[PDB]
């Protein structure tokens, strides 16, 4: 969604340090407004210690900071957070890989199901369309960026990812509960009808379709359950708490004591805390690690993105099945078919990926 | 069915605030964004913004930042809008419209005025002199819109030509011809009736011969 | 922002005839345009969406087609109800602008002005203010000039004009010229001539009374 | 259970600030009563040592607070907390996978068991409740929230989710065991006495629904060792062992001592130990979401919605086999019929949404 994939290929000297440079999807837009709340809140204290509180009260005040200071320890932040993000980025994956592709179903209905008459050609065109309308049903139920484009139910019917008798139909099944499982029963039901008017061959063609189907389903129940099923609130709660506690210490405990004092620590005033405002860069910004990859159906610069995915799946779905129904090119022999050792030509600038066969660990080379 | 409907008409002072519903019914009112259409005669269709009735997220344009405010209320199913600041030129006709990739339905419309000038009666004054005989009545010094005029209290109506009121010193003026045989006439009584709601003012005035 | 430029500003033509209403995007906007049919006070209603598909009510009589950044409206074998405003607007993005509009008018045969002056009345001179009123009705085309002169001097200042839409019957237009002065000086001269220029002959059809 | 996924969707500004202020589910609910018994322990001793102690005894409770504040050290906590509620998130997330969904086995039901009369009505019927009556059994074995609605095996049959007959079939076969695999066996004679009457066509369509039996079965399994192999109670015992160190050191070691005595690193008495208290709702709830999770099955407000999968279940089985089988909508050509490159619309607000093909991280973006 934010890929930056092709300029991390190389580790070279800027690897990493460019990639401080970007601003969509970076740490400083996601901290923005938190960083100017503490910035703020900081040197409003800053400021008040140093021309308001009376001599006695800035005693006070010192002894105030190091109270705070001797309590903000990363530490236990640092365990915390860890354990969550790592939580946090496990579903993230998870979500991505149940997301459910029609490739696999695409690849049967447009071999297995027979005729190349108007009747053939409709009949794989709408198993296809259950299968996408299966999934669009769930992703505007999981996806604030997708519902957001289908609010309701007319604009699916409108979109063309519903037929008006479909959705008639749709209305017809009394339910009280998502019906985004109701186009896999169709389309189970329309490859069997299919079957029986000797459009699929054999059963195990029809079983081999329907088992694609069954997994596209288990991959919209992956969506609903992560989906359904937050994160514990409790848990959430507990790594926001941990880490405001640490902002709040910080807040007076890194605050520049008075110098003349000389506190044990505190025998420089800089003005500006420039490791603690570091320090909430990291962590503030680690933190938004997982408030942005909680929900990453959400719309955020980094969050999937589920509407392309859809529009590709639609135009790939129903040309694959359609226009390359039993459609294939002219069979030719290969380049290589009296070349039983094939040497494939290699670029200027890739020769030197022209390697000898690992053979084994074992072996001598030579 | 769905249908759009707005508040009444209004009309404020300059430097004042208005706010105007739009009350939805015959679909799912949180499933659709309600959109705002600002009408002004001689210009094109203005964009002013739109609403999420779900979590009344609001997307306004650029060109109405400050001037329009947008909130829904999603246990009346209506939506408002807030026009603040007004002035001569935040007059116009505002719409309510639904999206499903198109506007599809619009609400009536709310005409609003901005002027300080007070409700004000019309003055009728009647306007007398070959096969036809041309009549009229002259409806001037009167505010706000509209006014109703008929003939014969709706009876003569076809031959008829009522004017578009103009503004002359902060005050509404129209026009009003009537094209009847000249036997019908001084023949036929005939007396032209201009009905003012906003002052509940109905004058009726028999146009009679010079003398 | 996306500009959306529509052509012509308004058509003229008549029963049985087919018209073409063009609008231009600024940028690629696909397939997303919606085309409006708006009759005079009254509010707009869909007629085409996603550039070609056809609303519910709509006629098959109209037909949009278009994709990138032309886009035309075709409305084949006219009729008595497909006069009056056509606009379009895009629907990629915010703000969704919209297009200048089309005002599609009758065409018939020209016709001209039925002049008819009026003296103020005698209500309205004991009130302390005096309005000559001149009407120009059912005429064709809607171009039309009235000038005042009071005693052969022009007069221009305190002349307050109002025109009418096409009319839905005769498709002829009209317009009322009100010249307004004070008591005392309405009654300090004699003539208030009402000459009106038109397309239909190339002396002025000018009406007058005098006060004598 | 308790969802929140559409708060988290975008990372925002108050993103997880708003959510500390929840309370279904929260922190302060699961640590209430802890959180005062702690808080009324402390100010205890507080006022002991501030009003009772005399100035000797005074110098003795300073010396051991001084020792158990020594020994309040959360990095040995964080290392054995984090690694045991790692595992209870591990285990709760494989026991929501573990509950079962009849969809898989529902679309084959529905379309490969033939018949529109009434004793085809009756099969389908009779086997998808066969197993939503191996879910039940099982479900009502490990979840509290179930058995208190299902206390006997009377509950099951008057609820609708047993005949009389079955009940009195399960009872006559003598087992020691739960029987919650009986209704498992059923289904597959009863799929097969079905294929043998010419309602199933081949054996590949059987054997199709087999194995979407055999995997329900295996589900049910799941369920069945989560409940009975508990996290060995050691591990347990040594995480609460450790937590309940570290509070009964800082019920002593926290308390604000002497000013006037200057001791090192306590300067300052406010009376009430913020960061202390700080400390508690950080460990003490990071305990409850073990204390939580450990039993997703529970009655807490996290814990799974058991009973509503039942009822949703229920109604959408039984509706995919019989108002559905063979039923399918009216068959039309698509809106894209003869459009191979779908341009689906997008509302207002999506329209930023709409992305060229990602083509991969190789190609030059021109
Ligand atoms: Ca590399
Ligand atoms: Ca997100
Ligand atoms: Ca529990
Ligand atoms: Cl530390
Ligand atoms: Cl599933
Ligand atoms: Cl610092
Ligand atoms: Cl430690
Ligand atoms: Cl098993
Ligand atoms: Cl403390
Ligand atoms: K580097
Ligand atoms: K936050």
């Amino acid at each position: 969604t934010v890929t930056y994939t092709n300029r991390v290929a190389d580790a070279r000297l800027g690897t990493f340090s460019q990639l401080l440079l970007q601003w969509k999807g970076s740490i400083y837009k996601l901290l923005y407004s938190e960083f100017l709340i503490f910035i703020s809140l900081y040197f409003a204290i800053s400021l008040v210690y140093r021309l308001i509180l009376s001599e006695s009260q800035r005693l006070m005040f010192e002894k105030l900071a190091l109270y705070c200071n001797s309590y903000a320890e990363l530490a236990p932040v640092s365990a915390v957070l860890g354990a969550y993000v790592s939580l946090v980025v496990s579903r993230w994956w998870a979500q991505y890989e149940s997301i459910p592709w029609p490739d696999r179903i695409m690849n049967l209905v447009s071999c297995n199901v027979d005729g190349e008459d108007e009747y053939g050609r409709l009949l794989r065109r709408t198993l296809m369309r259950y299968s996408n309308l299966c999934s669009v049903l769930i992703l505007r139920s999981v996806s604030t960026a997708v519902y957001k484009r289908f609010p309701s139910m007319e604009h699916v019917v409108r979109a063309g990812l519903m037929t008006p008798e479909e959705h008639k139909k749709f209305e017809s099944l009394n339910s009280p509960h998502n019906k985004f499982w109701i186009p896999c029963v169709w389309f189970s039901n329309l490859a069997v009808k299919a079957r029986n008017e000797g459009r699929i061959r054999d059963s195990v063609l029809l079983q081999g379709i329907l088992n694609e189907l069954n997994t596209l389903r288990s991959q919209c129940g992956r969506l609903y359950g992560y989906d359904w099923i937050s994160i514990p609130l409790v848990y959430t709660q507990v790594v926001t708490v941990a880490v405001y506690s640490f902002f709040l210490a910080c807040l007076i405990g890194r605050q520049f004591l008075d110098p003349e004092k000389a506190y044990p620590g505190h025998e420089l005033d800089l003005f500006v805390p420039v490791f603690t405002f570091l320090q909430f860069f990291f962590y503030a910004g680690w933190l938004k690690v997982a408030e942005q990859l909680i929900n990453p159906f959400g719309e955020d610069d980094d969050d999937f993105e589920t509407n392309w995915l859809i529009d590709r799946n639609l135009q790939v779905s129903l040309m694959a099945v359609d226009e390359m129904h039993q459609d294939l090119p002219i069979l030719e022999k290969d380049l290589y078919w009296n070349e039983p050792d094939p040497q494939p030509p290699y670029t200027a600038a890739t020769a030197e990926y022209k390697r000898p066969s690992f053979l084994g660990s074992t072996f001598d080379i030579s | 069915q769905v249908q759009l409907q707005q508040s009444g008409p209004e009309l404020v002072r300059p430097g004042a605030s208005v706010k105007m519903s739009c009350k939805a019914s015959g679909y799912t009112f949180t499933n659709y964004w309600m959109h705002w259409v600002k009408q002004r005669p001689g210009q094109a269709l203005e964009w002013i913004g739109m609403i999420d009735p779900s979590k009344s997220e609001t997307t306004l344009n650029q060109k109405f930042r400050g001037k329009a405010t947008l909130n829904v209320d999603k246990s009346s199913n209506t939506a408002y809008m807030q026009l603040s600041s007004l002035t001569s030129e935040d007059s116009a006709v505002y719409y309510c419209a639904r999206e499903v990739y198109y506007f599809d339905y619009w609400g009536q419309g709310t005409t609003l005025t901005v002027s300080s000038a007070k409700t004000t009666p019309p003055s009728v004054y009647p306007l007398a002199p070959n096969s036809m005989v041309t009549l009229g009545c002259l409806v001037k010094g009167y505010f706000p819109e509209p006014v109703t005029v008929t003939w014969n209290s709706g009876s003569l109506s076809s031959g008829v030509h009522t004017f578009p009121a103009v503004l002359q010193s902060d005050l509404y003026t129209l026009s009003s011809s009537v094209t009847v045989p000249s036997s019908s006439w001084p023949s036929e009584t005939v007396t032209c009736n201009v009905a003012h709601p906003a002052s509940s003012t109905k004058v009726d005035k028999k146009i009679v011969p010079r003398d | 922002d996306i500009q959306m430029t529509q052509s012509p500003a308004s058509l003229s033509a008549s029963v049985g005839e087919t018209v073409t209403i063009t609008c231009r995007a600024s940028e690629n906007i696909y397939s997303y345009l919606t085309w409006y049919q708006q009759k005079q006070g009254k509010s707009p209603q869909l007629l085409v969406y996603n550039a070609k598909t056809l609303t519910e009510g709509v006629p098959s009589r109209f037909s949009g087609s278009g994709s990138g950044t032309q886009f035309s409206l075709k409305i084949n074998s006219l009729q008595p109800e497909d006069f009056g405003g056509y606009f379009c607007q895009h629907h990629y993005g915010t703000p969704p602008t919209f297009g200048g509009g089309t005002k599609l008018e009758v065409k018939r045969a020209d016709a001209a002005p039925t002049v008819s002056i009026f003296p103020p009345s005698s209500e309205q001179l004991t009130s302390g203010g005096a309005s000559v009123v001149c009407f120009l009705n059912n005429f064709y085309p809607k171009d039309i000039n009235v000038k005042w002169k009071i005693d052969g001097s022009e007069r221009q200042n305190g002349v307050l004009n109002s025109w009418t839409d096409q009319d839905s019957k005769d498709s002829t237009y009209s317009m009322s010229s009100t010249l307004t002065l004070t008591k005392d000086e309405y009654e300090r001269h004699n003539s208030y001539t009402c000459e009106a220029t038109h397309k239909t002959s190339t002396s002025p059809i000018v009406k007058s009374f005098n006060r004598n």
